[PDB]
């Protein structure tokens, strides 16, 4: 069996708890997983590198101050910024964020015409035409690789939901919570935190 | 050893005599309808499995509501803090929690329910039963069907199912199930809002009915505003 | 076109996110919308004219005393109560509103027969038999006015949801949150209040 766990891939199955409904729901699922995966690994890396929890990283960069981000990146040869000048600013990045992500979005979904105009079809999660220069889509069992990615997608989203609920309850951070649990698993758990209260009880 | 294969001819210690239906011919005049007898009033019927899921959550929430009720009546400890008693450390306290108990789970001294001991027994018993109920493990009782919430063989030793009308009893259980689940939801929301047990909230609401309500505690912000 | 924004009205096509399901959902959407129109408009007007938050307005009338509600009307020529505080009462307002709203609801749905004795049909929204003393429904484009009503329904409900979550977070009031936003658009928003922790973090 390809998918021995509880649920099954959309292509074949029944979706036991929630009905399958639209196929756009499956499109969203994959995209949510492909995103949350990047989010979870980014929160992991930010906690490991800087010790700053992900959920307050936005406090760092603000309209008045967005210079602190420059010195955070570990092992960089020169800063992010022009040193004292600190050209990077919240708005400086924001205009860049909105234009670049909006272009990437729209050329993905087909709100605007595809610039690549290379036969790629919008509304498919797996293009496999240009976004795989390495050819791992072409080679190997492509369907099995869709399965693995899906599994990683669902795991990462569930871990993301865990991360947000741990940020709400513990207020410490994902990796800080991981270190607390590993240092002592018996007396550092969700139920131990509930016994102590989540800061509200 | 030879094969005897005699006739047991044993009867149930108690076997309820036919009592039929004790309900009106109309069976769900309440909001909504039982599954397999009409259209769901509001929420869409997710799957055929959802009926059995409703039954299981219902029976579990019945048992949970009665447990919180009896625990608070017998000890005064709220159900949501009763977990803090039996822990890997100092699970001795959880023992003497039953009013009138001739003996303690923890005899005086070291003798005691260990959390891990209790836990290990809990996994080995409840998980086994949970699996045997569902398609996991196998079927130790072939005469019964795994995946059926109403087996009604060895699981009704008193034979109320066959003694009365089966389907009215089924809907009666379903109504009790939905009532207890909604009551359980009320209990968790009350625990969140007031930080006091269900019977404590009941007593506060009956001593002075006009105050000690949702909106009275909301006037204080549920202790958060 | 008719519905250029995201999504569509019940007859326009398939729902993007949640499948349409039962036909009664459209009726619930309209009724909820109309109630949210009333709710948002009341929350605005009460906060603008008086200044009390709508969420704490519940505590202001209580069976211990419901005279603070009296005379708290902008430009009120006629007092709500006599000079006597005793005549106005929380249960006096409650009993009449229970009987009036219960009658209105039962007549709208058909639990009890229509006293109006008009062509207005139960299990139906905006019959228009008598609810529109002015015939601009039929004189104007009835379908255009219906889609406009529905767009306002969805806007008012989404705004009410935002209002309740702002009350839970900011605890200052919807209109008061508006005032704070315009007073300082960049230092007063969600992200700034999240940096403050919504009063809990
Ligand atoms: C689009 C995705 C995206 C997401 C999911 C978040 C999510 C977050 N940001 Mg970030 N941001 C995002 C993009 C961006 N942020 C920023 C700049 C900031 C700032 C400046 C701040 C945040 C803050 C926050 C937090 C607000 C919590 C909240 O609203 O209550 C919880 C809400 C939910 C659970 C709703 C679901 C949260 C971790 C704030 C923060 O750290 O608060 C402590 C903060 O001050 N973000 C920029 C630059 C323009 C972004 C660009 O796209
Ligand atoms: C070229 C020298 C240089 C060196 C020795 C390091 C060294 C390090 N960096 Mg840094 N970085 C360097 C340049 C740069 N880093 C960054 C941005 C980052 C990021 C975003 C991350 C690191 C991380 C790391 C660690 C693991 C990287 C592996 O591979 C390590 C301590 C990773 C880390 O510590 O997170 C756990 C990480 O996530 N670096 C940028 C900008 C893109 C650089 C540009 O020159
Ligand atoms: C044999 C004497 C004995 C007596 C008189 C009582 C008397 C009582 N017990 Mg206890 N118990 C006794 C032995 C035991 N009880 C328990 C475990 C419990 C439980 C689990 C519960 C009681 C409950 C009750 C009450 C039920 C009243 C009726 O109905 C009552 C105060 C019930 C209670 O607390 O109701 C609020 C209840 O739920 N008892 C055990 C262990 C199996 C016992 C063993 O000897
Ligand atoms: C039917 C619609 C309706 C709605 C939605 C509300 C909603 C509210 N009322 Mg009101 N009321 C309503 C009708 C009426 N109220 C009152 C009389 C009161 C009183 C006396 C009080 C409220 C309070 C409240 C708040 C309590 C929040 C809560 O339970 O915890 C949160 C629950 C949720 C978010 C639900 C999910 C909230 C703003 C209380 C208040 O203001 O406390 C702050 C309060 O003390 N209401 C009367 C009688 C005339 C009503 C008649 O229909
Ligand atoms: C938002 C992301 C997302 C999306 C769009 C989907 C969509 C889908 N999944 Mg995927 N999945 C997700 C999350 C998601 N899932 C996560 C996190 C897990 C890990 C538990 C899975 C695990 C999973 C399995 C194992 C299976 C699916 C299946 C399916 C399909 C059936 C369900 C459906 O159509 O309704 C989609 C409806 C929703 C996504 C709404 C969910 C609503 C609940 C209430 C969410 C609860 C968490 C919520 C975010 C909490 C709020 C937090 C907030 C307070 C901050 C569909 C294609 C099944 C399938 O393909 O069948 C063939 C299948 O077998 N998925
Ligand atoms: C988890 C328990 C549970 C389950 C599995 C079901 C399942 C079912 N019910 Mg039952 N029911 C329940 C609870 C539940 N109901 C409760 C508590 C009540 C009393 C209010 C009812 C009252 C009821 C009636 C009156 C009827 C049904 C019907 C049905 C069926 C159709 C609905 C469906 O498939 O979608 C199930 C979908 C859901 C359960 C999702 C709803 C989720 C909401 C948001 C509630 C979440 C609760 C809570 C806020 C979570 C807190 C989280 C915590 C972290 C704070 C199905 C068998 C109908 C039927 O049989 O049709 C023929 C019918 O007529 N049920
Ligand atoms: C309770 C109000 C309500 C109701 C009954 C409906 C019902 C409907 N809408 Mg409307 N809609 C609403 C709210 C509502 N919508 C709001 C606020 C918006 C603006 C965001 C819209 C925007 C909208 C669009 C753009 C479209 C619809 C469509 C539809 C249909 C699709 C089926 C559906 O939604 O399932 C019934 C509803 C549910 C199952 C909703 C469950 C709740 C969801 C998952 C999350 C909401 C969060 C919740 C408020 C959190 C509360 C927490 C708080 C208590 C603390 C149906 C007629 C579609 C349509 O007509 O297609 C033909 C369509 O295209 N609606
Ligand atoms: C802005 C929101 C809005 C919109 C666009 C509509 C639009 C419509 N409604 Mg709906 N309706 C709404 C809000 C809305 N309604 C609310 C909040 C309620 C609850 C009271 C109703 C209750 C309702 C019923 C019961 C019926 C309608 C009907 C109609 C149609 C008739 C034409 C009409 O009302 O002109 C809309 C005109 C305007 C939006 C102009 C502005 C009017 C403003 C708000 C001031 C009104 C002052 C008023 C005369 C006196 C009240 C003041 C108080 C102090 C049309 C589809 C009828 C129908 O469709 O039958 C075929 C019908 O039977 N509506
Ligand atoms: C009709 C829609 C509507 C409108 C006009 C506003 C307008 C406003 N909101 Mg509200 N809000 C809304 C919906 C809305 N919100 C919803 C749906 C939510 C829940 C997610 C919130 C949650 C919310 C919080 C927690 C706070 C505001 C705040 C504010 C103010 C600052 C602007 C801002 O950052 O909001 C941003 C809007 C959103 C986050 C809505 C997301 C909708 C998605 C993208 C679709 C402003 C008066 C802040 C305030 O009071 O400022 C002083 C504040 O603390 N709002
Ligand atoms: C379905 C549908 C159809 C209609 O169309 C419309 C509609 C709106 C009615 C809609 C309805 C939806 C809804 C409202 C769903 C809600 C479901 C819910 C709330 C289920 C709850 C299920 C709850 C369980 C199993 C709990 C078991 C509890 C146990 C073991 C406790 C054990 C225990 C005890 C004794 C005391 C110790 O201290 C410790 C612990 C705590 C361990």
């Amino acid at each position: 069996d390809i998918y021995p766990e509880f649920g099954t891939y959309p292509g074949g199955g029944e979706s036991p708890i929630i009905p399958f409904g639209s196929e756009k729901n499956a499109e969203r699922e994959v995209i949510h997983g492909r995103w949350a995966m990047l989010g979870v690994t980014g929160a992991w890396a930010a906690e490991n590198g800087t010790g700053i929890p992900w959920f307050t990283a936005g406090t760092l960069c603000t309209p008045d101050d967005c210079t602190a981000v420059a010195d955070k990146f570990p092992g960089a040869v020169a800063p992010l910024a022009p040193e004292g000048s600190g050209y990077p600013s919240f708005w400086n990045v924001l205009i860049i964020e909105i234009v670049l992500v909006g272009a990437a979005e729209a050329y993905r979904t087909g709100i605007s015409d595809s610039p690549f105009d290379d036969g790629l079809t919008v509304g498919d999660v797996n293009p496999g035409g240009r976004f795989d220069p390495l050819g791992l889509a072409e080679s190997g069992d492509l369907e099995e690789l869709k399965i693995k990615e899906l599994k990683h997608c669902r795991l990462s989203m569930f871990a993301w939901l865990g991360c947000i609920f741990q940020a709400l309850a513990t207020q410490e951070g994902p990796i800080a919570n991981w270190q607390s649990h590993v240092a002592d698993p018996v007396h550092s758990n969700v139920l131990t935190n509930a016994a102590k209260g989540f800061g509200f009880y | 050893r030879r094969t005897k294969a005699s006739v047991p001819a044993k009867r149930s210690a108690f076997k309820a005599n036919k009592f039929g239906s004790l309900a009106p011919p109309d069976l769900y005049p309440e909001f909504g309808t039982y599954p397999g007898g009409g259209e769901s009033p509001v929420i869409p019927f997710g799957s055929e499995k959802n009926a059995e899921r409703e039954i299981i959550h219902g029976r579990w929430a019945m048992l949970g509501v009665t447990g919180a009720w009896a625990a608070e009546n017998g000890t005064g400890i709220p159900w949501f803090t009763a977990g803090t008693l039996c822990t890997p450390d100092d699970c001795t306290a959880v023992a003497d929690k039953f009013p009138g108990a001739v003996a303690p789970l923890a005899p005086a001294g070291s003798g005691y329910p260990n959390f891990w001991a209790v836990l290990a027994i809990e996994i080995f018993l409840v998980g086994s039963a949970e699996c045997y109920r569902t398609g996991l493990f196998e079927n130790p009782f072939p005469e019964l069907t795994q995946g059926d919430v109403t087996p009604g063989g060895r699981f009704d030793p008193l034979g109320f199912a066959e003694a009365g009308d089966l389907e009215e009893l089924k809907i009666k259980e379903l109504k009790h199930s939905r009532l207890a689940m909604f009551a359980w939801l009320g209990c968790i929301m009350q625990a969140l809002a007031t930080q006091e047990g269900p019977i404590a909230n009941w007593t506060a609401h009956v001593a002075d009915p006009i105050h000690a309500n949702v909106l009275t505690n909301a006037a204080k912000g549920f202790k958060f505003y």
